[PDB]
């Protein structure tokens, strides 16, 4: 499912 | 210069045994796009649009869009279109490669269509992917279903494995998206 803000930016 | 410059809409049905007169590779769960196998001429029931060359990645299946997912979840969007089929395909070849994980590496501008498309692929690679992580679990989370907790050791040997399709650190911690098994 979605993805998180943390990881979002992780990328 | 872009990525999708060469797509192009190509509208078949079913030939009269019900198949598509090619088979479908690649697919996240082998970290590639959905892309078409040996064409044989005369298997695919043309309609119209432009033909079907071998090897060309699967974009889009009546307007639905497939890049990202398993060959599974392709093959279930398939099932639920009736005829005709339109395929949107883009032919591989200097930019435009069927390798996901090469794919979701590259640096595009924001609003680009080939960035629009890039978000696209990511969030259909998100719909059955668990991302992992070595950050510890905070109260809330699901292990199996927020995150696959692991130590740096199992990251890096997911790594190394070439098992991720995308990684990164966020404060210090690794994340990543594994590619989705066949279940």
């Amino acid at each position: 499912n979605l993805r998180n803000q943390s990881y979002r930016a992780a990328m | 210069s872009h990525w999708t410059s060469k797509v192009h809409e190509s509208v078949i049905g079913r030939n009269p045994e019900g198949q598509l007169g090619f088979e479908l590779k690649g697919g996240a769960e082998n970290g590639q796009f959905p892309y078409l196998g040996e064409v044989k001429p005369g298997k695919v029931a043309y309609e119209s649009g432009s033909k079907l060359v071998s090897e060309e990645l699967l974009l889009e299946v009546n307007e639905t869009p497939v890049a990202g997912l398993t060959i599974r979840d392709v093959l279930a969007v398939i099932k639920h279109c009736k005829d005709p089929l339109r395929l949107k395909c883009v032919k591989q070849g200097g930019i435009v490669d069927k390798d996901l994980r090469h794919y979701l590496n590259l640096r595009f501008q924001k609003g680009s269509v080939d960035h629009e498309l890039q978000q696209i692929i990511r969030d259909n690679l998100y719909l059955r992917t668990v991302p992992c992580t070595t950050r510890p679990h905070k109260e809330g989370e699901v292990p199996g279903v927020d995150y696959i907790f692991i130590t740096v050791e199992e990251f890096m040997e997911l790594e190394k494995s070439g098992a991720l399709l995308e990684s990164g650190t966020y404060e210090d911690n690794y994340y990543g998206t594994p590619k989705p098994p066949a279940e």
